């Protein structure tokens, strides 16, 4: 309340000033107190009339976002990533999503988050890890096995199959 | 108006009718049609007077006199009249109502009575005559078309792979090929027999197109049987060569694009379009050659007699 | 019962092996159960092959001898099986009546029955009382006798759960209910004799405060107009009059009665006058002059009666004031383990919503120490609800004995409902909850937002919306929806959080809920959803249904704008859901539920037959058309279809996965939506 009653009478140039403390602060220390002040203060900001604070020309989204998930509030990160969707889909978006959700003991979402990117991202953009996340160990070995025909010899492609492999329970292939 | 050996008209939810001159473009006439929208516009081959179809009754109004209001009114019916046809004596009217009842009418006899009744399941959209003017084509939204004979009151019934509505359907004027299109955007071209009439109507299909991938609308022939324009959703008018079936111009305005028009010798192309207005195209240049103006709002239906 | 079907050298084949398991372990509860089923199918298998066969001398006496070995022991194992479960035995209980109810004639069955009916617990009928008054007045003579004996049974022990329907049945235009119903309270009176007068007395004030004159004429006068003036029709116009001048006759017994007489009654008995000089002289004119006085009287009410905003008891029923410390449980709180608890009294002022209706706003003082508030309908039948109630408590426990279901919280939420008439009722008020209109209409006017948008923009865009043909309509309404935002119900969902831990939630409840009741209401059948017929929660986001009017898919038939949906799924109400779409907890939760109900199909198709098999409310049906047995078995069929696959094609038969596909598919439709009546708001 002191934060909206001060603001409002301020100056367009005092305002400039004080977003930039604040963003040197949110930046420099891990401290969890003040981050959670300050998380607070941006969602209360929010709800009100006066409108969002305006930090780093975008709202903060992904500054409050990538802070969010250190003090490990997964709700304010899931609707600050959920905004990064609308503006506009990437590849890169649907991984963290999937992320989040299961981070949050809500795999029927990550499902949807699949389904919607096979349907709107082709094949070329489906990566064999994502299948891993969801405990789906058998299109995961199919990835990787058809991944491991074409490129020759990786460690990584590798290593992955084993991973899927111990899950089941294959001890034979896994042994040779 | 009709003193030119051409006739042009356009109508949509204005309740105005308007005609055109062709060689530059501007209105004559206009004429009132309240109440109601046009769903189709068509001139008798007597080159006299012009019927209009919409809600619960068809109208018609004159060309030579250019003065007058309707001059002949058909009420009675139940829901949209869809389509209007005529037979070449000009003694015979027929119609695929939305009720799922096609009908003939008598124009002399006036007796406000259709003289023969023909029910089909589910609404009608289109009606088609036989070159030989012996035979009846229709079209419904169950995805089945229907074949009746005016001279022995027997039909038959055909139904393509989808059970999709099917939007309109043409038969050239030589009698080579019949042509339909659905909702799905898919169109479908049947080979017919030589001579007309007294022929076993040996309907086999060459093949089908995806001409489009949205509603189809229409689909014509050219009088010469070389083209098949068609229409769509999309904004796109393609037109096709009966030879091969291969593409030859693709028209665009990229409202939808609802109507189409041939000219006497294949050399133009005249469309409407929801965006109040219509265009006239050149058919081998594939640019718009002219554009008429003046409707405040939506153009669905046209009508242009090139003879005289 | 597989690789074979049905047949006569099958069926011998698997009654043996039942009676076999039977005999091996007569303790286990599955083997009785399945014994009887099967002996209760063989009966319906004998019948459809006559129908089929006889209809299209000793063909009924070789029925007889036939047929009289799979009754009773479908009777007997039925009854064990019931013996053994004591707790989920609805169905088999639901199964015994329809047994009884279509072969007790015989002589060997009734003593079956009367053998039967001696030896389970009292408790096992209390579930079924509402499908055992229905046939009170059996014509058969064998059957009433064993229904009445029953009936007083059930009232020595537990009688506070008998006196509200036998009440409601006891005053009936029909003789024979009435005398029944007044037979078995006699009976009752000497148990009592202070709780059924004090019922009675609180069940006739409470009827009268639901409608009082000025309303019951601003009502007959208009539908009295309306039949003469719109319809010519004198005989019905005369028929709804006649007993309105007959009621004032009687004479007043309370204030407010008496004022309205004052003002009204010269004006009304001249009226009447007319209209009898009508009757001997036929001259139209006389009723011309009795309309222009019943023109007066109801424009007088018209004006009077916007003000009338609460009701004060002493004006009203003094016999409801004076009552205290009654003997009589609250309505729809009566349990057979806990304590009673009893109304100490009324609270004496009536608060009246602002509606066409005009439902009351009742509130009682329980012994207890907490107040219980009502709802007080009048002019709205209120007995399909209490059907499908049961239903819906049924489902309940389905969804609540599986370990899928249990672990998300799965069910459907519920109302009490009381009738007290053919007309009249009493609803439980349910608190912290809005329907969607309200919630629209609040944040759009907040906003500033023009309430009717899109409707005005279609208006613009041709203002012929009503009449143009099919392909017309959906262009227009595909132009309406791209130049609009649907998000309003998410971003006000979200506005009216305190933080962001509990939308979540709150979304996650939201999506669930409605999946579930789209899944229950295909089945059965429900229809007429439009945004005023749903509600929503505000501590949860649970969602809520009501008006249970139309069922068995009535509005898909109906001859002005019949419906092309099978239940309500529209952008306003996706959008709410997660950001990718509906392939997340929606379509998940449709597979689960159907999956249950798939597996259970038994219970839910035996409360849905008796229901639609009850006389009482068949009415619903055949006034579809412009014989009922026909109608009945065509709806029955139906919902086989439904409940196995089959209702898209009889040749496939599909998996879940495939049928809720085609049915997301033909909800979410432009040509199936454009279609839809405008007050249902296809764009919300
Ligand atoms: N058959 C049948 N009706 C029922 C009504 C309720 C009910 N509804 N509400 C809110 C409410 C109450 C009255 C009105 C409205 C909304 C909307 C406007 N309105 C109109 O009459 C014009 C609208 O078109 C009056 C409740 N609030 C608390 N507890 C409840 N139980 C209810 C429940 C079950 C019912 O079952």
């Amino acid at each position: 309340a002191a934060f909206v009653s001060c603001w409002s009478e301020l100056n367009e140039d005092q305002q400039d000033e004080l977003i930039r403390s604040i963003e040197l602060a949110l930046t420099s220390q891990d401290i969890a107190e003040v981050t959670q002040t300050l998380l607070n203060l941006a969602e209360f900001m929010e709800h009100s009339d006066k409108g969002p604070l305006p930090l780093r020309d975008d709202n903060g989204i992904v500054l409050l976002g990538e802070r969010a998930a250190k003090c490990r509030a997964y709700a304010k990160a899931l609707h600050y990533k959920e905004l990064e969707f609308q503006k506009g889909p990437t590849p890169a978006i649907l991984e963290s999503l999937i992320s989040i959700n299961n981070k949050l003991q809500q795999p029927e979402a990550a499902a949807g988050v699949l389904e919607y990117a096979m349907k709107h991202f082709g094949e070329l953009e489906i990566q064999a890890t994502w299948y891993e996340k969801l405990h789906e160990w058998e299109d995961a070995l199919v990835a990787y096995d058809k991944k491991m025909d074409t490129n020759k010899d990786d460690p990584e492609l590798m290593l992955g199959r084993m991973r899927c492999l111990e899950a089941l329970g294959e001890w034979g292939q896994l042994h040779q | 108006v009709g003193s030119d050996p051409v006739i042009l008209a356009t109508a949509g939810y204005d309740h105005t009718v308007r005609f055109w001159q062709a060689h530059s473009g501007i209105c004559t006439r206009t004429v009132q049609h309240q109440d109601s929208q046009v769903n189709a516009l068509e001139v008798t081959p007597d080159r006299s007077m012009i019927a209009a179809a919409g809600y619960q009754h068809i109208r018609m109004y004159d060309l030579n006199s250019n003065n007058p209001n309707p001059i002949i009114s058909y009420d009675g019916v139940n829901k949209n009249i869809a389509s209007v046809g005529f037979h070449e004596d000009g003694r015979w009217m027929y119609t695929g109502g939305e009720d799922c009842t096609a009908r003939i009418w008598d124009l002399r006899s006036r007796n406000l009575q259709c003289q023969r009744i023909f029910q089909v399941n589910a609404p009608i959209n289109c009606v088609c005559l036989h070159p030989n003017q012996a035979e009846l084509i229709v079209g419904d939204q169950s995805g089945a078309i229907h074949i009746w004979d005016l001279k022995t009151d027997h039909n038959e019934q055909l139904i393509p792979e989808p059970e999709v509505s099917i939007t309109s359907a043409h038969i050239d004027p030589d009698a080579s090929y019949m042509a339909a299109v659905n909702s799905t955007g898919n169109c479908y071209v049947w080979n017919l027999t030589g001579g007309i009439g007294d022929e076993v109507t040996q309907l086999i299909p060459k093949t089908k197109i995806p001409a489009h991938t949205r509603y189809a609308l229409q689909c014509r022939f050219s009088p010469d049987s070389t083209l098949l324009a068609t229409c769509s959703a999309d904004q796109t008018c393609k037109i096709w060569r009966t030879s091969n079936f291969s593409l030859m111009t693709e028209l665009s305005i990229k409202g939808w694009m609802w109507g189409c028009a041939f000219s006497g010798d294949s050399q133009y192309i005249v469309t409407a379009s929801s965006d109040n207005l219509a265009r006239l195209w050149c058919v081998e240049t594939g640019e718009i050659k002219r554009e008429y103006g003046g409707h405040q709002k939506a153009v669905v239906c046209l009508a242009f007699n090139d003879s005289v | 019962l597989n690789l074979q079907g049905i047949n006569e050298s099958t069926i011998p084949k698997v009654l043996q092996y039942y009676s076999a398991a039977t005999e091996h372990d007569r303790s286990w509860y599955k083997a009785w159960h399945a014994w009887a089923v099967m002996n209760f199918e063989a009966v319906l298998h004998y019948k459809h092959q006559n129908q089929a066969r006889d209809e299209k001398k000793k063909v009924t006496e070789d029925l007889s001898k036939t047929l009289l070995m799979y009754t009773v022991p479908a009777v007997q194992g039925f009854f064990r099986s019931i013996s053994l479960s004591r707790g989920n035995n609805l169905q088999d209980t639901l199964r015994v009546l329809t047994l009884w109810f279509d072969y007790g004639h015989w002589p060997d069955v009734n003593e079956a029955l009367v053998e039967g009916v001696k030896a389970i617990q009292i408790d096992t009928w209390l579930q079924v009382i509402p499908q055992l008054i229905a046939r009170i007045d059996t014509p058969r003579p064998l059957v009433g006798r064993l229904i009445h004996q029953l009936l007083t049974d059930i009232g020595r022990y537990h009688p506070q759960a008998l006196i509200y329907p036998l009440t409601v049945a006891s005053k009936s235009t029909t003789t024979a209910r009435h005398n029944a119903a007044n037979k078995i309270l006699k009976n009752m009176c000497e148990h009592s004799n202070t709780l059924v007068q004090q019922a009675m007395m609180v069940s006739e004030e409470l009827i009268r405060v639901a409608i009082l004159w000025h309303e019951m004429w601003h009502e007959g006068l208009e539908e009295a107009s309306r039949l003469y003036f719109g319809e010519r029709n004198v005989k019905g116009m005369f028929e709804v009059l006649e007993p309105l001048h007959a009621m004032m006759e009687r004479g007043p017994q309370t204030l407010k009665e008496t004022s309205f007489n004052q003002a009204y009654g010269r004006d009304l008995m001249e009226a009447q006058e007319w209209c009898r000089k009508y009757m001997k002289s036929g001259n139209v004119k006389d009723l011309t002059q009795a309309w222009d006085l019943y023109y007066h009287v109801f424009r007088r009410i018209s004006k009077q009666l916007p003000q009338l905003t609460s009701l004060e008891l002493q004006y009203v029923s003094p016999k409801l004031l004076m009552c205290r410390d009654l003997e009589l449980a609250v309505p729809g709180t009566y349990d057979p383990n806990q304590p009673i608890i009893r109304i100490q009294s009324i609270a004496p002022s009536l608060q009246v919503i602002t509606s066409k209706q005009r439902p009351r706003k009742l509130t009682l003082m329980g012994s207890n120490g907490h107040e219980f508030v009502f709802l007080l309908k009048g002019h709205e039948d209120l007995r399909q609800d209490e059907r499908v109630m049961q239903l819906f408590g049924l489902v309940n426990t389905l969804l609540a004995n599986d370990p899928t279901s249990l672990r998300k919280n799965l069910s459907i939420q519920r109302y009490a409902v009381i009738p007290l008439s053919t007309n009249s009722g009493l609803i439980g008020w349910v608190p912290h909850c809005d329907t969607l209109h309200a919630l629209i209409r609040d944040y759009r006017e907040k906003k500033k937002i023009l309430l009717n948008i899109e409707h005005r923009i279609m208006l613009r865009m041709a203002p012929d919306y009503d009449h143009l043909t099919l392909m017309q309509k959906v262009e227009v309404f595909e132009h309406a929806v791209n130049n609009t935002a649907g998000d309003d119900l998410a971003k006000l969902l979200w506005l009216k959080s305190p933080s962001s831990e509990v939308w979540f939630d709150r979304r996650t409840n939201y999506t669930r809920s409605l999946a579930v009741m789209s899944m229950v209401g295909y089945i059965l059948g429900l229809g007429d959803r439009h945004p005023s017929n749903l509600m929503l929660d505000r501590l949860s986001g649970k969602i809520l249904h009501i008006d249970f009017g139309d069922c068995f898919e009535v509005a898909m038939t109906r001859e002005k704008f019949p419906e092309k949906i099978p239940f309500r799924l529209t952008r306003m109400l996706t959008n709410a859901m997660e950001v990718t779409g509906l392939d997340g907890n929606y379509r998940i939760t449709c597979h689960t539920v159907m999956e249950v109900l798939r597996e259970h199909k038994d219970s839910v198709m035996a409360v849905l037959e008796a229901f639609v098999y009850d006389p009482l409310l068949n009415w619903r049906l055949m006034d579809t058309n412009t014989a009922l047995n026909k109608k009945a078995i065509q709806i029955i069929n139906r919902v086989r279809d439904k409940l196995t696959g089959r209702d898209f094609s009889h040749d496939d038969t599909l998996d879940v996965p495939t049928q809720v596909e085609l049915l997301i598919k033909q909800a979410t439709s432009h040509e199936n939506l454009c279609q839809c009546y405008i007050g249902w708001c296809p764009f919300w």
